[PDB]
Parts: structure tokens; C-alpha cells; sequence
């Protein structure tokens, strides 16, 4: 049984949501790795072919000594509220257009620079999700997740 | 003056000012609606509060539930074409029909406008022996799932007890993502403008006949004038052509209202709802 | 706040330079150079290439754009179309002057202005009606019944033209939607369908020519976006 | 800024303050739950008052 | 002035309404209608589709645009290119974000800003040079002799980067031409050719990655135009 996010569970009993979200990116590395990533928020669209990220509010962060990164992604949508739903990672925005505002993309601008004789070649990206400050949730006529208690063993 | 070269009464001008009187004097008489009628009518926003009967659920079994869409009640029901066949001479006669439905005060106003905003009021009348009636709303679509649950654990519940209150009155709020929602059918599928909600009326013990009367909630508001709907003459209800097995009423209707006589018209053979493409 | 005592890494708050949309946040060093002591030539020396005015992206939307340029003879009667229907704003923003500008914007909330010209030598008669049905994709059940007949269009928001009196006619259609704006990346929810009927037929053989202009006012452009969807 | 060497969004900090917006501007829209929903939801202390069926 | 005594035709100076660019001058009658007493919804009710900011066409040009995103190994030596040459502004304004906006404008006079990022873990060495040869189409005789060798590029307007020190580098190239502006409809007379040489080779096997950004400042846009030429 796939289990719900903290936000997924808390909004599980409602139907519509709104407000900004806060996506945090951790890079488990040293000061002796290096890399540029691009966090660009595409508010109404997908990231596909012909998608230039230069149209969009983006942040090009230089990860030499820096190690973490956290942005508040605003609520930009044609609807004052979007739909709470069953989450789907592998869907674009054009599907689930009713439940998401757009797509956010973390894109490499560069290979990871590292000398192999002292540090590794892999660095794990760790993504967290926080729910802003204006995050408002309405229409309590749904249930996506039923909770249950466990039995002592 | 009354005539000239410029447009003497365009729309934008008619909304605000009237042309000169034929008398070239004051043409207006004072409002005395309160003095004869005893009441004043100025806005359809108040008139839609009047509750009239809208649909009826008969053709299911002895069930304990009846789920159906809410926005479909703001629409006026579909008008159907009824095929009648003479049991003797076998020639066809053709009339009109409301299949277990009828419009409301609300539906006369809602069909002039494009969008709505506010809550809908639903009142139920059941058959004898029913003890309770319960109402709950649910989203009709668990978005992203091919199926919707059959229960819910945080939805609204509202219980009315028939033998001590014979009409089960419920009020269904406005739950939709947008400012003002849409209530007519469309083929839009990318994301939605209607708040798609179900409404489940239960009866304990389970019963067959459910009579529904609908009306406007306090917060009811329509948005964009679009125009007068397609109508049918009310006098056409009593006009009939006689055939062997009975009467064929031009406007055939069912016992949608649990307090109206059953009209003595024979059942049809086929029903076809008038499509927008059928208009000539 | 979780308190943090840092003494080995500088809170490099500079090396953080937003340039309109893009924010660079840098470590090590940021360098910038060029020819020093920059001046500019006075405007007499150049400026033979520009007008004494600036054009934003809000104009370019306030510019009238030709949509139609055609005619209609005496063979078309009352209650029949003299011009093709126009979707607002799909049949307007699809012209290159507007589309090139709206690109890079999420959405559009503005009132649209449809203006129509009419050519008449004083011997011609007739009247013609120009109406707009709001939100035709949301109530498709009711579109063709409110637009197949004069006197069901004119009680809607309409504008008439006496062929022998009005040489220009302009209907102002304010934005109206269940939503806040008009999605540009998906072109979802047009807020009106302009249709053109014949209030009365022509009385001579000589057809009448017309030009249909369209622009926007009260323009609120959305958030910048890439604007590309999957297919 | 949005990035750095110190933990940019720990728990104790998330409870109180949000990180800078990607726009480097105000990212917040005003609460309009009362204007569309017709009601405001802020605390689960009130929502638990809702009675639903539990056992039989 | 030739004096004119007119009494049969009104100097209809109204019925003359310019709308941003287009001037209508009309005879007979001009009519305009719509829903009366127009209001607007307050900004809380909508405006979830926009940012608290407006974007003109001058920004969209002040936005940095990625041109290159590549690498260069230790096999390339001094005086050899590590990045492809860039024509200013042809290889910049040909990206869709800029080209969609510059369309409808005659010309452009602005200073261009080429910024380049550099990725280094602290164990890598080397230096790299970024220069700009002015007006390469007007003096093609001299281009490849001023750009095939370091110490003939660096006496030109250039910007260097110590791989282990500078993580960003930005050269400001002011507009310079025999003319006033840069013809956009014909793309004639680019005012610089950015070239990138290797001041010193890499000392390890690990290549270095780089991103090349380009934008404009001091922007003077020309006259509005259709912008189409015969072929």
C-alpha cells in the first residue's frame, strides 16, 4: 500500500487547495564537489521539447561550498483553487491539469566536477516539500485516504 | 426627439433611458404593486427561492440510496419526443414528454444565465413507512482514479425523520474551485469549470419512490445573461389526440409531483431527447 | 528559528544578482569588465531609426488588428450570417502581431473590442446586427439557438448598424469567465463568440464590404511562462 | 538567500518563516476561502466536531 | 496658405480616433456600445494568475538567455577555442524569447552583456579568455588575425577567468557601428564577434563545464514595422 504524504493526508479530507509551496533541495556533498542546477518554475505548462527555461523565474545556484537550497514556489493558476487528487509522479501537467498549477524542474547546467581519488562521483539529491504560508484548503467533502490503527504483537 | 437620423433606441440606451412619450409629457404611473398585490416584485434573485418539484426516482427497485448530479437540477429537464403506436390501426402519432421531470421556478431563471454561484436547496418527499432520510455530498470523481469510493468518512451527513417531519429539507453548499461555476453539459475535459458533486438520499427502510423538490439557497446568484431558452406552451399540456388504447397528450408528463393527478395518457414506445442539432 | 552558529562560510548575500527574471546565486568570485567610462551619443546623432514614443507589450494588444475583409450580397436574407463567426480571443490572438507578444505570458484578462467598418454609397439600404454569445465552449447546448435568429441575439449584448447611416461600429466585450483570466498556453475558455447576422436584406444588387477589427483594452497580463504542452 | 551553507529550511524554521520566493518578490495571494467556499477552515479542533458513523 | 471657404462639408475632426498605431478617419457616423456601467472585480478575486509586476518588451531583452552549455577538456591548448564563436546579436536574438519580442520593431540599439559561468572543483587549474572583435562583417580581413592568438585578443576588449578563482565572468559590450542601430529586418551589421580562447591548458583530466548567458541593457527599440523582405 503506497502511503500518503504529510500534506496528502492533511488535505485528504478536503477537495480543493491553494497557496504557495516550498520545495527544499539537499545535496549530500562536500565543499570539493561542484555544480550548477537550475530551478525554474513553469507555471502553466510542461517541460518538453521546445521548452526554453529562460522564460521563467529560475535560480542558477553555484554549488561549490553551498549545500542546500529552498524556494517558495508561488500559486499561479487560472483557478483560485486546484483539485486534491491521487498523486502521480509520472504524469505531465497537461494531464492532471485540474490538480496542479504547473511543473517545476531541477535541471543540471553542468556535469558534477569531482576528483575520483578523494571524493565520490555520485551526490544524492534530497527533495522535501513544505506548504508555504498562504496555503488554504477548502470544501471538506472528500476522502482519499482511510486511516487504520495497528494491533499489538 | 422621437425620430431622427441617429439610432433612436439602441440596447445600451434602452437600459438607462426611455424615449420621449407620444404625449410629449410624463408617461409614467406610480408603482402600486404593494397596494393591490400586497407585495412587490423587483428581482429574480428573490423569486428563485420558491421551491417547486423537479424530478422523481421511480424506475429503480427497493433501494436504500439514490445518487445523482446536483448541477443537473439547475438545468431545465430535457424535452423528449414520444413515439406512440396505435394498438389497433398501427400508425404512429407523435408528441412531447418530460421523462419523470419538470422545471422549477429556479429553472425558469437559471436558463437565462450562463454561470451560477451559490448553494442549491433540495427537499424530498417519500412514501409511507419511511422513517428516516439522509443526505450526503461526494465529489463524483476521485481525480486521477478510474473509480470513486463507495463510502466516505469525513463527508457531510444530515438526517431528517419523516413521521415527525414529512418533508426532508437539505441545503447543498457551493463547492467548486472557481468563483462562479457552470451547470450545463459541455465536452471540456482538460480541467473543469463545474464543481462536480453527487448527492445521496437514503431511506430507512429502503423504498422505491423518491420525489425531489428543488429551490434556490440564500446565496444563489447567476452571472451572465445569455437569452431566453427553448420553451414549450403550457396549454399544450391539456391538448390531446385520441387513439384506440387511450389519449395522447401533446405534452406528456409523469407523476413527478407526488401531489398531482396522474394524467390519463398511454405510455409511449420510444423516447428521444431534442438535441441542439435537431433545431430547424 | 533553528539557530545556526556559522563561522567557516560567509553568508555571501552579494554574488546574488537577479536580472529581471533569472536569479544567479554564486560562490567563489563574480567578475565584470568592459571599456571603462562609458558615454552615449546624444539623440540627434542617432535616433533616425525610432519614433518619439515607446511601445510596451500592453499596446501591441491595444492595436486594432484586421480579422475579416470581405463582402455580402443581396442573396443572404434576415437571420443568416454575413460574416464568419469569431471566437474571442482565439480568432484574434492567433494573428502574428498579437501571438508573438502574448507568448511568454501565462494568461490574459482584458476586455476585447470588436470594431467593424461598412462601405456604402448613399443609394444602398439594409441593417445588420453584430452580437456576442458569452462562453460558447461552456454552454454549447445554447449557442446555436441564441445565434440562429435575430431577436434572440439582440437581447444579448449586441450592436446594430444602419447601412446608410453608420460607417463604423464597435462593440465592447468585457472579460467574463468562471475563472480569473484566459489560459494562453492551452487556449482554454474563450469568453465570447461574435456572430454576425442580417437584420434586413439589401435592396439593391450592389454588395456591401466590411472590415472587422479587433483589439484589447483593460489588459492584465499573467505570469511569465515557457508555454509549451506535451502532445 | 535561497541557497547557502547553513541549513536553508530546518523544521524549527519552517514552522515560523518561509524561504525567499523564486520571484524574489511577494509570493502570497490573499485568503479568499470565505469568498468562494463560503466558510473558513483553520483548525482541526473544530473539524472534529463533525459526526460520522463509527461501528455497528 | 491657400484659403478655402467651405460651408457644405463639416471639418469632421472627430470621427478621427487613433488607437496606439492605427488612425481611423471616418465620414458618416461612428457608433460604440456594450454593457453599460462597467466595473471590475477587485484584485483579490482574480490575480492568482499574475505576478506582482509588469513585463515590458525592454525586459525580455534584459533577461539573460542561455546560448551555450558545454565543456572543454585538457586536449585543447593555448590559443585554441574552448567555445563556439558568438555573433552579437545574431546568435543571441535568434532565440525564441528575444526573437518573438524584437519582431515588429525596425532596429535595436543597445549594449549587449555576455556572461559565462565556470564549474571547478578546487583541484582544477587553468585560465581562459573571452574577447570580442568589433564589427566582424565590416572588417573581415582582420577578424581571424585578431582572434587566432591570445595577446592579440586580450589587447582588444576582453575578460579573463582564472578557473580556480572566478566562477562567473561577464563582459559588457557597448553598441558600436557606423550606423545608429542594428537593422533587425535584414540582420545587417553585427557589432561584435565574441570568441573564446584558452589562455592556459587544463592540468588534470577532468574537463570544465561552462554556461554562456547573453542579454541587453541600454535598450532603444526602433520604429514599429512589418519586418518582411522579398526573396
Amino acid at each position: 500500500i503506497w502511503q500518503p504524504s504529510h500534506l496528502a493526508y492533511i488535505t485528504s479530507m478536503f477537495k480543493y487547495w491553494t497557496g504557495s509551496l516550498v520545495y527544499t533541495f539537499k545535496f549530500v556533498k562536500t565543499d570539493y564537489h561542484s555544480g550548477r542546477v537550475e530551478v525554474s518554475f513553469h507555471p502553466f505548462s510542461d517541460y518538453t521539447t521546445g521548452t526554453y527555461s529562460d522564460y521563467t523565474y529560475r535560480i542558477i545556484v553555484d554549488l561549490r561550498e553551498k549545500s542546500e537550497f529552498s524556494v517558495t514556489i508561488p500559486f499561479i493558476s487560472p483557478v483560485p483553487y486546484k483539485r486534491i487528487s491521487r498523486p502521480d509522479w509520472d504524469k505531465p501537467y497537461s494531464k492532471y491539469a485540474h490538480a496542479s498549477t504547473g511543473t517545476l524542474v531541477l535541471k543540471a547546467l553542468t556535469s558534477l566536477k569531482a576528483t575520483n581519488t578523494v571524493v565520490s562521483n555520485s551526490v544524492e539529491i534530497l527533495i522535501e516539500v513544505n506548504a508555504g504560508d498562504d496555503f488554504n484548503v477548502i470544501a471538506p467533502i472528500e476522502n482519499i485516504f482511510f486511516p487504520f490503527s495497528l494491533s499489538p504483537g | 426627439s422621437n425620430s431622427g437620423t441617429e439610432q433612436q433606441n439602441p440596447r445600451g440606451s434602452s437600459l438607462l433611458t426611455d424615449p420621449e412619450s407620444i404625449t410629449k409629457s410624463d408617461p409614467y404611473n406610480p408603482n402600486i404593486s404593494l397596494l393591490i398585490s400586497g407585495e412587490v416584485f423587483t428581482n429574480f434573485r428573490n423569486l428563485i427561492k420558491r421551491v417547486n418539484f423537479r424530478k422523481a426516482t421511480t424506475l429503480n427497485g427497493k433501494r436504500i440510496s439514490d445518487t445523482f448530479d446536483i448541477n443537473s437540477l439547475i438545468e431545465a429537464p430535457r424535452l423528449d419526443i414520444a413515439q406512440y403506436v396505435d394498438t389497433e390501426t398501427k400508425e404512429a402519432k407523435y408528441g412531447f414528454s418530460y421523462f419523470w421531470s419538470a422545471p422549477t421556478t429556479l429553472n425558469i431563471v437559471a436558463e437565462m444565465y450562463a454561470l451560477y454561484r451559490g448553494g442549491v436547496r433540495v427537499k424530498v418527499v417519500t412514501e409511507k413507512g419511511v422513517d428516516f432520510v439522509r443526505a450526503t455530498v461526494s465529489p463524483q470523481q476521485t481525480y486521477g482514479s478510474d473509480v470513486a469510493p463507495t463510502t466516505h468518512i469525513s463527508t457531510p451527513l444530515a438526517i431528517e425523520q419523516i413521521p415527525i417531519k414529512g418533508v426532508a429539507e437539505f441545503q447543498i453548499p457551493y463547492y467548486a474551485p472557481c468563483l462562479s461555476s457552470s451547470f450545463r453539459a459541455n465536452s471540456e475535459t482538460f480541467y473543469y469549470s463545474s464543481g462536480r458533486n453527487n448527492l445521496d438520499i437514503a431511506t430507512s427502510p429502503p423504498s422505491i419512490n423518491r420525489y425531489y423538490a428543488v429551490g434556490a439557497g440564500d446565496d444563489m446568484d447567476f452571472s451572465i445573461f445569455i437569452g431566453t431558452p427553448p420553451c414549450i406552451h403550457a396549454s399544450q399540456t391539456a391538448q390531446f389526440t385520441k387513439i384506440k388504447q387511450g389519449k395522447v397528450y401533446d405534452l406528456r408528463y409523469d407523476q413527478y409531483d407526488p401531489f398531482r393527478e396522474v394524467q390519463d395518457g398511454t405510455a409511449f414506445l420510444n423516447a428521444r431527447s431534442i438535441e441542439d442539432s435537431d433545431l430547424l | 528559528m533553528a539557530e545556526q552558529i556559522n563561522e567557516n562560510y560567509e553568508n555571501k548575500q552579494q554574488l546574488v544578482e537577479q536580472t529581471e527574471i533569472t536569479t544567479f546565486e554564486n560562490d567563489l568570485i563574480v567578475l565584470e569588465d568592459g571599456p571603462q567610462m562609458e558615454e552615449s551619443l546624444p539623440f540627434a546623432f542617432h535616433g533616425q531609426h525610432t519614433d518619439n514614443r515607446q511601445h510596451t507589450v500592453v499596446n501591441f494588444l491595444q492595436r486594432p488588428q484586421v480579422i475579416f475583409d470581405s463582402s455580402w450580397a443581396s442573396d443572404v436574407p434576415r437571420n443568416k450570417q454575413f460574416m464568419d463567426s469569431i471566437m474571442i480571443p482565439d480568432d484574434i490572438i492567433s494573428f502574428p502581431m498579437f501571438a508573438e507578444k502574448l507568448k511568454g505570458f501565462s494568461s490574459l484578462r482584458a476586455t476585447a473590442v470588436i470594431t467593424v467598418q461598412f462601405q456604402t454609397q448613399p443609394f444602398q439600404a439594409g441593417r445588420v446586427m453584430l452580437g456576442s454569445f458569452p462562453l460558447p465552449t461552456l454552454n454549447p447546448t445554447r449557442v446555436k439557438f441564441a445565434t440562429n435568429h435575430v431577436s434572440r441575439l439582440m437581447l444579448l449584448n449586441h450592436v446594430q448598424c444602419d447601412i446608410a447611416k453608420e460607417t463604423e461600429v464597435s462593440l465592447r466585450i468585457p472579460f467574463v469567465s468562471p475563472y480569473n483570466s484566459y489560459d494562453l498556453v492551452s487556449k482554454r475558455f474563450p469568453w465570447a463568440k461574435v456572430v454576425g447576422l442580417v437584420y434586413s436584406p439589401l435592396t439593391t444588387t450592389i454588395p456591401v464590404d466590411f472590415i472587422v477589427y479587433g483589439h484589447f483594452e483593460d489588459v492584465e497580463l499573467g505570469c511569465p511562462t515557457s508555454g509549451m504542452l506535451a502532445q
